[PDB]
């Protein structure tokens, strides 16, 4: 089957450097606009 | 030992985010965050290198260096190692990031403190005239973060933040954009509606594609992640999504507050995290925010470098500089084709 992934509703999310596990960017997005 | 050293820095980052968020959510709990850890440690760990005393023992508490002084050399080497790996040359996708310090042109420094800074953080002096030209400095400090941060890291500082009693200032700044492994097509985003709450939503640009990537289900806990790479999966954007909306507000509440990066370290690389096939919706989306995080990190516990009773003689031989503001910017924008991210923090002493 599918998995259904859908971001329609508030999420954390985070840009990492994989290698050495690195968080360089972290956020939470609750609200658009 | 340098790899244990960058093990032993990127954890205490990653330790000092989940405080971070956690800190800023108390008071803010209905807003967009955004932030980058790895500036704001950067730019403070720079300036934990000149402190001594119960000002550096904070630091290095806040920040994960120490368990809640004696310097901390592995962190700095760790800092070095980690600064270096994400400056490789490269033309596939765009990763830098600096360190400055510009300094009162009439206030001497210590060379011990400007050869390792050099050394660990690529850190080079620029005297600057604070003292009868803080507006020219101020100019000359934004110029430079934007040359860093491809012009989207713009005004840094304000006419607020740069003082004729400003002494110096130590600025970290990031860039990053890279396309993703998998690009989403244009033709399928849509306006779809996103739900802040049970009661409430809002439309947005959503982007979606099927595709297979690295899902986490949590359903005990009540979320899924999933990793979307970017180019040669270097580095990846990590997304925490809970089951449903099953609380009062975002949805977010048993997340954030069973929230630990211990938790985050396990589920980020899970042997249960395996390749799903997965109709992925994401929306389009860009973030910017703008905050002095003296009275945050004061929360937080490090106190006394924001006081007279602050010792940053590791840089100086007068106990005359405390640390005024701590300006943190960011930028993030995700489209079809990848992400920008931007980011730099001003700490500001006096």
């Amino acid at each position: 089957h599918v998995l259904k992934f859908k971001v329609d509703h508030p999420f954390h999310f985070f840009i990492r450097h994989n290698k050495s596990k690195t968080i360089l960017f972290f956020g939470r997005f609750c609200c658009p606009v | 030992e340098l790899e244990i050293s960058m093990e032993q820095v990127s954890a205490s980052i990653g330790n000092f985010t989940v405080d971070l968020f956690n800190k800023l959510n108390e008071t803010n709990r209905d807003k967009n965050i955004f932030f980058s850890p790895w500036s704001i440690s950067s730019a403070l760990a720079l300036t934990y290198l000149a402190a001594k005393g119960s000002t550096a023992r904070e630091m290095a508490e806040v920040l994960h260096f120490t368990e809640a002084h004696e310097q901390a050399e592995n962190i700095h080497s760790g800092f070095k190692e980690l600064l270096t790996a994400f400056n490789k040359p490269r033309n596939n996708y765009s990763l830098r990031s600096a360190n400055r310090i510009y300094v009162e042109k009439t206030y001497a420094l210590l060379p011990t403190y400007l050869q390792l800074s050099k050394k660990y953080y690529k850190a080079e002096p620029q005297k600057v005239n604070f003292k009868t030209a803080p507006e020219q400095s101020r100019k000359e400090i934004n110029t430079w973060v934007e040359k860093q941060t491809e012009s989207k890291i713009k005004n840094l500082l304000s006419s607020d933040d740069v003082k004729a009693t400003t002494r110096l200032i130590l600025v970290n700044a990031i860039y990053f954009k890279a396309e993703w492994e998998v690009k989403f097509q244009a033709e399928k985003t849509s306006i779809q509606p996103f739900r802040l709450s049970k009661n409430k939503s809002k439309p947005v640009k959503m982007m979606y594609m099927r595709d297979t990537f690295p899902v986490l289900i949590m359903e005990k806990m009540n979320f899924k992640m999933i990793e979307l790479p970017y180019v040669k999966r270097e580095l990846s954007m990590f997304i925490l999504l809970p089951d449903d909306i099953k609380d009062g507000t975002t949805g977010l509440e048993q997340l954030e507050r069973e929230l630990t990066y211990e938790r985050l370290s396990e589920w980020a690389d899970s042997k249960m995290m395996t390749e799903t096939l997965v109709d992925l919706h994401l929306p389009k989306f860009s973030l910017e925010d703008r905050i002095d995080l003296r009275d945050t990190l004061r929360n937080m516990g490090m106190t006394t470098a924001f006081t007279t009773n602050a010792d940053f003689r590791g840089m100086t031989d007068k106990k005359d500089l405390a640390i005024s503001k701590v300006i943190h910017q960011s930028f993030v924008a995700v489209d079809e084709k990848g992400t920008e991210a931007a980011a730099a923090t001003a700490v500001i002493i006096s």
